[PDB]
């Protein structure tokens, strides 16, 4: 399960 | 219409040097990490489904005088993700849409600090009875537009 938007800061 | 009609191709400028096509057939054409897009890109700072291109028919609002390129159609770009995807010059955020032309340079993710860059060319190689092809050339001069019920219901069932 890979459910995660690396969101950049 | 041959098959192809919109060509996404990931340049060099981006990580990703591969090239993407979308099928006139097919609308509208998601892209993203999730398989699930009609284009496969997988990069952990776009959503599954980045973003995703939608064509419409283009038409103005009169011509009891002036002759324009009559009522075809115009493929727009749609954007969904939060990372935020840039066209050219125009800001796609979640809930974007914007019309791409021949030639048309995406940026589906940016990373000034990351040196993370990403972005698709758009290359209309077939156009299916275009009023042009996705130039627009209409009021506004090359404007992001923002998606309505019609569009996010597009990806509602993706």
């Amino acid at each position: 399960e890979v459910e995660l938007t690396q969101e950049l800061p | 219409g041959n098959g192809r009609f919109l060509t996404l191709k990931p340049l060099p400028d981006s990580i990703i040097q591969e090239s993407l096509e979308i099928q006139q057939g097919v609308n509208p054409f998601f892209i993203g990490r999730s398989e699930d897009c009609n284009c496969k890109i997988e990069d952990n700072r776009l959503s599954r489904v980045h973003c995703f291109i939608f064509k419409k028919r283009h038409a103005v609002g009169k011509s009891m005088y002036e002759s324009p390129a009559q009522g075809l159609d115009d493929i727009w770009y749609c954007h969904t993700g939060t990372n935020v995807s840039y066209l050219n010059n125009n800001r796609m955020i979640q809930g974007t849409k914007f019309l791409l032309q021949d030639g048309d340079e995406i940026k589906i993710i940016w990373d000034k600090n990351n040196k993370f860059v990403i972005g698709f060319k758009v290359e209309i190689n077939d156009t299916t009875g275009l009023f042009n092809e996705g130039l627009g050339m209409l009021q506004e001069q090359r404007v992001v537009l923002k998606q309505t019920a019609e569009e996010k219901d597009l990806v509602k069932k993706l």
